[PDB]
């Protein structure tokens, strides 16, 4: 999975 | 004012209604301004859009908000994944509570939209689903909903203790310990005559968790055949289990 956008927003 | 620490916490980390609803509108005519008529302008295909965009701005609000950002990036995504369409859910039944009416549906923009309109132009699997959430907002409309109530739902759908693989555990069931008994505490001090609000307010979560699933069901469903523009965030979302 590893959340593409979801992780460019959380980090 | 007979309100706990912690809610007084849990208020200052909500966004700006109005600021909100204007990006977002915004968002949208800088939309169909562009292809002014080729492509699909459809309605349903509008919501998801804007669903989208709602979307966006709750992965912002959990971000700054006071526990969960001292978690680190894994869990987080890990609880929003898992919660990510009851809050869009959750959200729209709070706003209709809060600036709603009759049979008027109150959008994210901040236009409300006829709820006839809204049943005619969409399919009966939709319609349903909509009908479902306005049910809630009836019940919690009765129940005198107030914001306090409504950012103290927001932690608790969001820190589940139910979520597996965890880095921090303690954490999320130290917050949902920490919000249950501030709710507790307030909807009896502040609304004393009402015996069980807390009790009816908890109710409501499994009710806007199977609501979630259905809709969740649908989405992909249309998905599945290009009845869905595209929306980088509400089909990744859509993508983490879907099974």
């Amino acid at each position: 999975s590893h959340p593409t956008i979801l992780y460019t927003l959380l980090s | 004012a007979s309100i706990p620490h912690l809610i007084l916490e849990l208020l200052k980390c909500e966004p700006d209604e109005p600021q909100v609803q204007a990006k977002i509108m915004a968002y949208l005519q800088q939309e169909q301004s562009n292809r002014n008529r080729q492509e699909k302008l459809s309605a349903f295909g509008l919501l998801c859009k804007m669903a989208d965009q709602t979307l966006f701005s709750i992965v912002e609000w959990a971000r700054s908000s006071i526990f969960f950002r001292e978690l680190k990036v894994d869990d987080q995504m890990k609880l929003l994944q898992n919660c990510w369409s009851e809050l869009l859910i959750l959200d729209h039944i709070y706003r209709q509570v809060a600036h709603g009416k009759e049979g008027t549906i109150f959008l994210v923009t901040g236009e409300h939209v006829d709820y006839s309109t809204i049943i005619s132009h969409t399919e009966v699997a939709f319609n349903n689903l909509l009908s479902l959430a306005q049910e809630l907002v009836v019940r919690l409309r009765s129940l005198q909903f107030d914001q306090r109530e409504f950012v103290c739902l927001k932690f608790l759908v969001l820190f589940s203790s139910d979520v597996k693989n965890l880095e921090n555990l303690q954490l999320v069931e130290g917050v949902q310990e920490q919000v249950n008994a501030a709710l507790l505490d307030y909807t009896v001090c502040n609304y004393p005559q009402q015996t069980e609000k807390f009790g009816q307010l908890l109710l409501r979560l499994p009710e806007i968790r199977a609501i979630s699933k259905q809709a969740e069901d649908y989405l992909y469903y249309k998905h599945v055949n290009g009845d869905v523009p595209y929306n980088n965030l509400l089909i990744e979302m859509l993508h983490a289990k879907r099974a």
